[PDB]
């Protein structure tokens, strides 16, 4: 399929990439306890001018 | 743990008269976190006041937040025949970390 021929002369041939695969996928956030304020921002009683 | 009491204890008015409840803090409270309910007897809390300035739904206008740090003031401008019944302050947050007053009672 590299060469588009089906007949493949003596010789070595790049036909393709290797790569390993990944196997899991990794999640790493800080740690974090709290809540962000965003009431006081979108639910404010009056906003600035 | 923050301490919210209320002032008076027992308000005592006529219909159509002024009221005013004051909730205060042993710290300052952030005014976006305190909330004003009224419970009638035999029935569950009715949220009135959110964020210490805001009505909930439904709510008449004629009831009024305001205030800050550690005083806060819940007005009533009509009184009426609905609007006797015991109220609490509440103060709250985005933390596990709330408080209650300890109910002011306004009667005819
Ligand atoms: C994250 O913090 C909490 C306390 O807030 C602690 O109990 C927990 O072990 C911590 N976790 C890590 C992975 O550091």
């Amino acid at each position: 399929c590299t060469l588009k021929s089906f007949t493949v002369e003596k010789g070595i041939y790049q036909t393709s990439n290797f790569r390993v695969q990944p196997t899991e996928s990794i999640v790493r956030f800080p740690n974090i306890t709290n809540l962000c304020p965003f009431g006081e921002v979108f639910n404010a009683t009056r906003f600035a001018s | 743990a923050i301490r919210m009491t209320q002032s008076p204890g027992t308000l005592s008015l006529s219909p159509g008269e002024r009221a005013t409840l004051s909730c205060r803090a042993s710290q300052s409270v952030s005014s976006s976190y305190l909330a004003w309910y009224q419970q009638k007897p035999g029935q569950a809390p009715r949220l009135l006041i959110y964020g210490a300035s805001s009505r909930a739904t439904g709510i008449p206008d004629r009831f009024s937040g305001s205030g800050s740090g550690t005083d806060f003031t819940l007005t009533i401008s009509r009184l009426e025949p609905e609007d006797f019944a015991v109220y609490y302050c509440q103060q709250y947050g985005t933390s596990p970390s709330w408080t209650f007053g300890q109910g002011t009672k306004v009667e005819i």
